[PDB]
């Protein structure tokens, strides 16, 4: 039951394209993400 | 005054760890209050 899909859309300002990082590992929340992690 | 490492380390993490948990209350006070607003 996946109740929500991840489709294009153009508008931008709208919150639904707003998305959050986790990393694998735990790390800080304030470090600089790394290119290729 | 290397004994002062450990003097001042203790010191150091004490604060950090305060500075850390504030700082974090801090990016609460931004993503939190982001997402309240209605529309």
């Amino acid at each position: 039951k996946m109740v929500y899909s991840l489709v294009s859309v153009p508008e931008g300002n709208d919150i639904s394209s707003i998305f959050e990082l986790d990393p694998t590992t735990l790390r800080g929340g304030d470090s600089l993400v790394p290119r290729n992690s | 005054e290397s004994t002062m490492k450990l003097v001042t380390n203790l010191s150091g993490q004490l604060s950090e760890l305060k500075d850390q948990m504030t700082e974090q209350r801090k990016q609460k006070q931004r993503i939190g209050l982001l997402g309240h607003p209605p529309h």
